């Protein structure tokens, strides 16, 4: 279980931060499949920050 | 022209081995079947071998270059 | 000294061409700018002009690429075996000492000094049996240019 | 017709839909949610492949993927 | 009426410190390293970030205040470099034999062995710049001349500089005083044009031509008197062309034939230097000033009398064209771009235009037997023009994304234009095809014909005769038409078209060039070459909105790569990418025109004349017999002609020699970008990241590969600056040598 | 004497380059005036070029046939000069500006906007990373053994498999 | 339907539109009521002038008729254009709106078309899927 502001290694390996570090932002607070929002400090091709993610592909690193 | 004949078709001959290495890679290798042999360790540090072989090329025509251009400016 | 800078840009044309070769060679299935590559084949043009544009991207446009090299590699093997053996052969072997050590002499004394006989093939007095090899030079200039 | 597959990492952010310049993609509501949307392709033989729904898309490594297949009429983009 | 804004700007350095202040996509921060390049990219387009047509051309106006005032600083360097560390003074004395000379190399690692035996007791680089013919025709007989004109081009390069600074921070007009150009095109016309030429001609009479009456009867140029005393006594004005002595009264009586000796229309060339004759360039630009200051008074302006540009355009309409040039006008005051274009089409048409003048009429004296400088005079103006015209394609095509409006234009003659471009563009396609073939072919039946030892089937001057006779007509019309047709000349416009060999010194100054089967071809293929490179630029203009590919390629921009892999692949579709194109066929057309040039001039013009009168040419007539194969091109001209870029080595002339392989070098750099992609770096560098965060300092300014449209702009950027320079370097280091 | 190459003392090749080079620069002089400004700019390069044939005769460098200086990469300290020795000056300032370009970029990632002190350098941390980086060769022994100048392949991002 | 004859807009021009394809086998046709008698711009060259109408426009692609159908939705925020192609010489009515309604907008009743369920990452190998009529992408 991650929690907001939580540094999170992603374990996505079609992801651009994949084993790379990030702070979530936010997770949402019902059923829904990849809730858990991670903010990153680089920016992918596509220029953006964040990702929806599972909690499968995240760890706890803190 | 026997010199030139054969280095040039040697030439392509082991661009054409690269080429066809390169399209095994993507239509037969299976990376579930092939794990930890010698090829799945080779792609697991791909990214060591072209950025050592991106020194060698930068190493060398940096100063091979410049090993020339002093000769003619001198 | 001259065989010296020769063997060095000639060891640079054979890691250079692996380079690019072996580049498309393992980044065949993926990188993180297009992470599925494999889905797409061997041959494919790109992915579009989104993630930055990803012109050239394929397997296929790292052997092409490569092909640049091999030629130009092949071209600096076969043009230090033709102008070193051109002073073996003709006797005078200070010709390759002192002007293959700078790039001038590379272009004064082998590429201008040998093509004068080739290029005076068909003059306005008359013709030679180099002719058909003058014709093929410029014949060889015209498709050269072509494809770019 | 080219092939477009939308995967389920889509939020229905409706980009890739407002996007398209042959109106190939529409939004549908999702099965498990009732709620959320995601983007579906009933009219890829009008897919030209130009790949503007993918440079919409803003997750990481694009939702919805266009894969170049046979070349008709339309896909080539022919007015003739 | 003037009206301004009291300092709408602040003169501070808050937005020094911040790189990208201008704009709502940039000055956040560079988080990936193309915002280095996009910065550099869309600075001087002022019209993408800023939303207001007024603050908009503010920044234009102030910004040529930028540009004034650098080429005043390079107009300083010019006048400076005379003076100082030039062979001005002992060239006046001798100016066939001593070389002309600036920029003294200094005496560090082994270029001062640039410093060459140029001349008398000097040492430097033999400049091909004309200055030294430019200032000889403006009178200049000391360096004191060209020092205080230095400091005299600095501070009014500081004028310019402040003006730049007061017309934008302080004093920046309005809207209003930007869109009147009825009064702007009378300023222009009779102020900028016209007195610039009336005093100009003012300094022709009372100044150039006194002491070159005394220099080319050649007393000395220490012995002349200073040119003010030609104002103050009277009586040195009076005993060369003695009209001086009646005042202005025969100009206010009409009485103007009593200036027959200093005002003429002699029109010829010097017989003692090969320039044109000072007196007809004094009567020049008094006619011209004349023309242009009462071309001045035409539009109208507050005071009722005057043309309206708007009026004319209405009610200019025929049957054919619809609403005819209705709306032309509120483009034009609307549109900076369009206003760019059409001032850059022909800004650059007029510089070749200047080119083909100068080297057939020489207006400077020395500079026809300067073989040296003609030839580079010639070949810089070419240069500069076409690359304008690129310009004006361009910006015609920017404004057709941006500032074209549909409902401003129905009918009229940018609408019928954009309605029939696929005839347009088609029959343009076509006449390339037919030129191509018509004038390519028939060197490449040249070539099969002297391979094949087939001499007299090919197309030659003793073989299957092309004979260019609508050129060799209008020769005619214009070597007799002294005393004929213009009665008053005494010698005809030009020596080219026909006349005698003006040889001033043992050298040809000028000599009728005539016109045979090779000059058929070649201009059939400057011909070809031109058609292309307007067929590119003219697509790109006419399909910068749309095309039936893509019908919104104006949403897209003027400036985008490409629409995707799909339609079959849209690479190079905008308006941008045919710039890019167009960037090298206009390299491809200019340069045979330069070699066109090159060779023309030393096989049948310039040469020497021995003591009685036969003529020897540099490359001894060899362009009629050459040109017509692509062989005699390779052979007997860029074989043949660089042997002195490449024997220089040791010499004085050995920048020129590392300035041509080091062009090649450039040239060929430039395929890398050209013929490569990006999307194959992106995943190099990203191996290049990883052996930096490997080792824990990779940048947080995220390394990127270059962009479709950068690399394409990194591509043609090298690949003309590679083969000019190669240009550069082979014409300087020939001519040099033998002229 | 390593390669059939005779030193330049008694190398007759190379002591007529220097007879031709000086034999082309007097006939350039001979010209002039001799009291003129372009007469001393030329004695000025005669005694130049010979300030650089005394200065190779008394090095000790190897002249082949054509006389030209060769030089003897095997490193031999009998010439050591040639490549060892300026190659090891070579190699110091080389790290001198890797390590502080690296030291800098440590410093500036950790903190609140690392890319824009990219753009306008910071002059005091620019200055303290030259001060980390004339120490580099032993400060790099301890950051190496430390575990700390490289990071493991789970940490850095890396291509889909 | 596409009520056909409807008034084409006053225009006059265009070389380049509406060549032999569209006799043989698919054109298309855009419909809207624009509400004034202002000029726009069209995908073959640019003017016509819009027509109080029903107005209708008879294009080559469909591609052409979205660019079209943007701009109106754009410039003069009339978003009633209906597009159509044509019938024996032509193939299917009623292209858009599909379902009476913009594809941005959701509408319940659709079905997710080309819809997978798993990511992209979780693509097969295309070795797994040799000599098969299965492919890489395909569920
Ligand atoms: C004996 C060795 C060998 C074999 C059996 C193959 C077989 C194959 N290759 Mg491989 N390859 C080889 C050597 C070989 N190649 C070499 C030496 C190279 C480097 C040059 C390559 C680089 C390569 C690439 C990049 C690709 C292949 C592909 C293929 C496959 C399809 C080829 C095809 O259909 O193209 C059709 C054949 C042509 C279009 C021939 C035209 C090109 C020639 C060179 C034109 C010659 C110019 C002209 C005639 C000269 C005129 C003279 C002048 C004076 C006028 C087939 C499996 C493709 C594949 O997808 O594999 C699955 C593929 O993409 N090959
Ligand atoms: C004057 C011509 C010229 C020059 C100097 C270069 C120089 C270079 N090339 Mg380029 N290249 C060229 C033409 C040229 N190229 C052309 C015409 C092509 C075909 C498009 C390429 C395709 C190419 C590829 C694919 C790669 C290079 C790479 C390189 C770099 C090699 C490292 C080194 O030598 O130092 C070097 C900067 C390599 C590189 O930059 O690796 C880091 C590399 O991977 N070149
Ligand atoms: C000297 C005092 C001074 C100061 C403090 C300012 C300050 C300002 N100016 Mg002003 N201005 C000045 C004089 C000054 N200006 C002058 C002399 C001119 C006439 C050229 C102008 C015309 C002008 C315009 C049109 C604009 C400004 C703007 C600005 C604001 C932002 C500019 C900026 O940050 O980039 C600093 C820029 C530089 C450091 C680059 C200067 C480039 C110089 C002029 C030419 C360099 C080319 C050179 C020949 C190099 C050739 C290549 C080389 C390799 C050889 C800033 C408040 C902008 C603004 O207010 O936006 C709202 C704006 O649009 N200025
Ligand atoms: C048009 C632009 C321009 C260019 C390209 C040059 C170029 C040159 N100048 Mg000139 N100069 C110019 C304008 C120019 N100048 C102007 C406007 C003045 C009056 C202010 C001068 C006053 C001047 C003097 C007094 C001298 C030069 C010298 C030089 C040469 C050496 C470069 C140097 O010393 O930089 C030095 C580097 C910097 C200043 C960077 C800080 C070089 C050929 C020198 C020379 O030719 O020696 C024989 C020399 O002594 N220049
Ligand atoms: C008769 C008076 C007069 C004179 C001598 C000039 C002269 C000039 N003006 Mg003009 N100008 C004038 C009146 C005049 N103007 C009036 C009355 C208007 C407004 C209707 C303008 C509006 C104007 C603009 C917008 C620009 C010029 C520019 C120029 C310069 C052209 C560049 C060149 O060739 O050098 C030249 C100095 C150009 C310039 O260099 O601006 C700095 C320029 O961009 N002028
Ligand atoms: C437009 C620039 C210009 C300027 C500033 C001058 C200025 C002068 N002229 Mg010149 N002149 C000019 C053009 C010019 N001229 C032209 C275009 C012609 C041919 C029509 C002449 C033909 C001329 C003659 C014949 C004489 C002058 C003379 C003069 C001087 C006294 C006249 C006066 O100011 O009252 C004065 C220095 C007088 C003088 O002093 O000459 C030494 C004189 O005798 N002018
Ligand atoms: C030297 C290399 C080269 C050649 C031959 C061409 C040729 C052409 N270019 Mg290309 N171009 C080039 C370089 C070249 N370009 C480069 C480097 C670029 C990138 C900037 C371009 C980018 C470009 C653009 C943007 C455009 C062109 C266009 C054209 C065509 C002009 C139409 C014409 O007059 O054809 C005449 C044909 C010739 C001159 C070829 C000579 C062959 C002889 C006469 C006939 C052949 C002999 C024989 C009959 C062969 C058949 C026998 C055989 C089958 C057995 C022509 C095919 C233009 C176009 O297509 O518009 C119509 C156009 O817009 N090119
Ligand atoms: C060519 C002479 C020519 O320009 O005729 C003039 C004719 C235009 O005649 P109008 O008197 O209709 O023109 C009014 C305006 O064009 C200018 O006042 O041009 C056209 O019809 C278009 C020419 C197409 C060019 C065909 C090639
Ligand atoms: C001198 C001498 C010697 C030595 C020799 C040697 C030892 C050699 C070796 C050699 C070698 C060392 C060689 C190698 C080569 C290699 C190559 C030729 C490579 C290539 C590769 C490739 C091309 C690959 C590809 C691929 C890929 C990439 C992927 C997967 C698939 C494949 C595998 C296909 C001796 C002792 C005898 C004695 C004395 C003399
Ligand atoms: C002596 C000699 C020689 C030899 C040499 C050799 C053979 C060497 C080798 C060597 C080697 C084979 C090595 C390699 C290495 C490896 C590695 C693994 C590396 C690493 C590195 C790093 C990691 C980096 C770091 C750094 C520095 C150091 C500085 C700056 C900063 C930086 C961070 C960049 C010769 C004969 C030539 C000559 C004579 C003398
Ligand atoms: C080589 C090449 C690249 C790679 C080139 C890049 C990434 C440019 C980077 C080179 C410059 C020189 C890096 C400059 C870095 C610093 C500014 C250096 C500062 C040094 C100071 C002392 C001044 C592309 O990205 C590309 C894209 C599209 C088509 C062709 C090509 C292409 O050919
Ligand atoms: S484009 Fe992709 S990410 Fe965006 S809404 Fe459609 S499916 Fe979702
Ligand atoms: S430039 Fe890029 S987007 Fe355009 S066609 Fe080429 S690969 Fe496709």
């Amino acid at each position: 279980m991650v929690q907001r502001g939580s540094k999170v290694r992603i374990l996505r390996k079609e992801s651009y931060w994949y084993q790379e570090i990030g702070t979530v932002a936010s997770i949402d607070q019902s059923g829904i499949k990849y809730p858990v929002i991670v903010r990153f400090e680089k920016v992918n091709y596509s220029n953006v920050n964040s990702n929806n993610f599972s909690l499968d592909e995240v760890v706890e690193v803190e | 022209a026997l010199y030139t004949h054969h280095q040039y078709i040697a030439g392509f001959l082991m661009v054409g081995a690269f080429a066809h290495g390169a399209i095994f890679l993507v239509r037969d290798y299976d990376a579930e079947q092939n794990k930890n042999n010698v090829l799945a360790r080779i792609i697991d540090h791909k990214e060591a071998i072209i950025s050592h072989l991106s020194w060698v090329s930068l190493f060398l025509g940096f100063h091979t270059l410049g090993l020339y251009v002093h000769n003619d400016v001198v | 000294p001259g065989d010296f800078l020769v063997h060095h840009a000639i060891a640079l044309g054979l890691h250079t061409t692996t380079l690019i070769l072996v580049k498309g060679a393992l980044d065949a299935r993926g990188s993180k700018l297009m992470p599925d590559k494999k889905d797409f084949g061997y041959s494919f043009p790109c992915d579009g002009p989104g993630r930055g544009g990803t012109c050239d991207i394929s397997a296929w446009d790292a052997f092409y690429l490569a092909v640049f090299w091999m030629l130009n590699t092949i071209g600096w093997t076969t043009f230090y075996w033709h102008w070193k053996h051109l002073g073996v052969w003709q006797g005078n072997v200070a010709q390759f000492n002192e002007s293959s050590t700078y790039l001038m002499g590379w272009f004064r004394d082998y590429l201008w000094l040998n093509s004068s006989q080739l290029i005076n093939g068909y003059n306005p007095f008359g013709m030679n049996n180099l002719s058909v090899w003058a014709w093929m030079f410029l014949f060889g200039h015209l498709i050269w240019a072509t494809g770019f | 017709a080219h092939t477009v597959k939308i995967y389920d990492t889509c939020i229905g952010c409706t980009q890739c839909v407002r996007a398209c310049p042959t109106d190939v993609l529409e939004m549908v509501p999702w099965d498990g949610c009732r709620a959320n949307q995601i983007a579906s392709a009933p009219r890829t033989e009008d897919c030209v492949g130009c790949k503007r729904c993918e440079s919409a898309c803003p997750t990481d490594f694009l939702s919805i993927r266009v894969y170049l297949g046979a070349e008709t009429t339309r896909s080539m983009g022919l007015g003739y | 009426k003037i009206v301004i804004d009291k300092d709408p700007v602040s003169t501070s350095f808050d937005k020094w410190a911040v790189p990208g202040h201008f704009s709502r996509t940039l000055a956040k921060g560079p988080k990936t390293t193309t915002w280095i390049w996009n910065l550099h990219a869309d600075v001087h387009d002022f019209d993408s970030y800023t939303s207001d047509l007024e603050e908009v051309s503010r920044k234009i106006f102030s910004a040529h205040f930028g540009h004034l005032a650098v080429v005043f600083i390079w107009l300083s360097g010019a006048y400076f470099h005379g003076a100082r560390f030039s062979n001005y003074e002992a060239w006046l004395s001798n100016p066939t034999t001593i070389k002309p000379s600036a920029q003294v190399v200094w005496p560090i690692v082994g270029q001062e062995i640039l410093n060459g035996d140029v001349g008398g007791g000097f040492q430097g680089i033999q400049i091909t710049s004309g200055l030294f013919q430019m200032w000889r025709a403006s009178g200049i007989t000391t360096e004191l001349q060209l020092y205080v004109t230095a400091i005299g081009a600095l501070v009014m390069a500081a004028l310019m500089l402040f003006a730049g600074w007061f017309h934008y921070h302080k004093a920046a007009p309005k809207l209003e005083w930007f869109q009147n150009a009825e009064s702007m095109m009378n300023h222009h016309l009779g102020g900028l044009f016209g007195l610039g030429s009336l005093s100009w001609a003012g300094h022709q009479i009372h100044v150039s031509l006194p002491v070159n009456k005394l220099l080319d009867s050649g007393v000395s140029p220490q012995e002349i008197p200073l040119p003010h005393e030609f104002i103050l006594n009277k009586d040195l004005i009076a005993q060369l062309y003695p009209s001086f002595g009646q005042g202005l009264t025969p100009f206010f009586t009409l009485n103007w034939n009593e200036y027959s000796d200093f005002l003429t229309f002699k029109g010829g060339l010097n017989p003692v230097t090969g320039g044109l004759w000072l007196s007809d360039s004094a009567h020049h630009h008094l006619a011209i000033a004349v023309l242009f200051i009462v071309a001045g008074h035409m539009y109208r302006t507050n005071w009722g009398i005057g043309h309206s540009m708007k009026e004319m355009y209405d009610s200019h309409k025929g049957p054919f064209t619809g609403e005819g040039h209705k709306g032309v006008y509120e483009i034009f005051t609307n549109s900076w771009h369009a206003q760019l274009s059409l001032n850059l089409a022909l800004f650059g048409s007029l510089s070749i235009i200047v080119a083909h003048h100068m080297y057939s009429m020489p207006p400077y004296p020395y500079l026809a037997t300067d073989y040296a400088t003609s030839l580079c005079l010639f070949t810089h103006h070419v240069w500069i023009g076409g690359f304008l015209i690129v310009g004006a394609g361009a910006h015609a095509a920017i404004f057709m994304v941006r500032d074209y409006d549909p409902a401003q234009n129905y009918n009229n003659l940018v609408d019928r234009v954009l309605r029939h471009r696929d005839a347009i563009i088609s029959h343009l396609n076509w006449v390339c095809i037919f030129l191509g073939f018509h004038s390519f072919g028939l060197y490449i039946h040249n070539d099969t014909m002297r391979a094949l030892g087939r001499p007299q089937d090919m197309f030659s001057d003793a073989a299957i005769q092309l004979q260019p006779v609508f050129a060799q007509w209008v020769q005619g019309v214009n070597s007799a038409a002294a005393g004929n047709t213009a009665p008053n000349a005494l010698a005809n416009a030009s020596y080219a078209f026909g006349g005698d060999i003006v040889s001033v010194g043992g050298k040809v100054a000028m000599m009728p060039i005539s016109l045979g089967t090779a000059d058929f071809l070649v201009h059939h293929i400057h011909a070809f070459t031109i058609h292309v490179t307007v067929l590119i630029l003219l697509k790109g203009v006419l399909f910068a909105r749309n095309s039936r590919l893509i019908p919104d390629k104006a949403n897209l921009g003027f400036r985008f790569p490409c629409d995707g892999p799909g339609r079959g692949g849209t690479c190079q579709v905008s308006a941008w990418d045919h710039v890019f194109l167009g960037l090298f066929w206009m390299y491809n057309s200019l340069s045979v025109v330069l070699f066109h040039f090159s060779w023309k001039m030393q096989s049948d013009v310039w040469g020497n004349v021995t003591a009685d009168g036969a003529v020897s040419h540099i490359t001894g007539n060899n362009f009629a017999q050459g040109a017509i194969t692509i062989n005699g091109w390779l052979r007997d001209f860029l074989w043949a002609q660089a042997s002195q870029v490449i024997q220089s080595y040791g010499s004085a002339l050995s920048a020129y020699g590392l300035m041509f392989l080091g062009a090649h070098f450039i040239w060929a750099f430039s395929l890398m970008f050209l013929f490569s992609g990006r999307g194959y770096w992106q995943e190099l560098i990203e191996s290049i990241v990883w052996a930096h965060n490997k080792l824990k300092f990779a940048p947080s300014i995220q390394p990127r590969a270059l962009s479709i449209t950068q690399g394409r702009a990194v591509g043609v950027a090298h690949y003309l600056l590679g083969g000019i320079a190669t240009t550069w370097s082979f014409f300087h280091a020939r001519i040099i040598s033998v002229g | 004497d390593v390669a059939g190459l005779i030193p330049c003392s008694q190398s007759d090749a190379f002591e007529r380059r220097l007879k031709n080079t000086t034999q082309r620069l007097e006939n350039r002089l001979k010209k002039y005036e001799p009291g003129s400004a372009p007469a001393e700019a030329l004695q000025k390069q005669i005694d130049k070029t010979q300030q650089r044939f005394d200065k190779y005769r008394n090095s000790g460098l190897l002249c082949g046939a054509d006389g030209l200086p060769h030089l003897i990469t095997d490193g031999r300290w009998s010439h050591a000069g040639e490549f060892t020795i300026p190659g090891l000056l070579f190699l110091y300032i080389a790290g001198f500006i890797g390590w502080s370009g690296r030291s800098y970029l440590q410093a500036v990632a950790a903190s609140d906007n690392s890319t824009e002190k990219e753009i306008i350098i910071d002059i005091p941390v620019a200055l303290q990373s030259v001060s980390k980086g004339f120490v580099w060769p032993l400060a790099a022994l301890q950051e190496f053994s430390s575990g700390k100048l490289t990071a493991r392949d789970e940490e850095i991002t890396i291509s889909p498999r | 339907t596409l009520n056909l004859n409807a008034p084409t807009p006053i225009f006059g021009g265009s070389t380049g539109g509406l060549l032999r394809k569209a006799e043989v086998e698919e054109f298309y046709s855009i419909t809207w009521t624009g509400k004034s008698e202002t000029v726009f711009e069209l995908p073959t060259g640019g003017a016509a002038i819009m027509r109080a109408g029903e107005n209708l426009l008879r294009l080559a692609r469909k591609e052409q008729c979205i660019a079209l159908g943007a701009q109106l939705k754009d410039k003069f925020k009339i978003t009633d254009y209906k597009i159509y192609r044509v019938y024996p010489s032509g193939e299917v009515q009623f292209l858009h709106p599909k379902d009476g309604v913009f594809p941005e907008k959701v509408n319940p009743g659709r079905v997710a078309v080309g819809s997978n369920k798993r990511r992209i990452g979780q693509n097969p190998d295309p070795a797994k899927l040799k000599f098969k009529g299965q492919e890489t992408f395909d569920s």
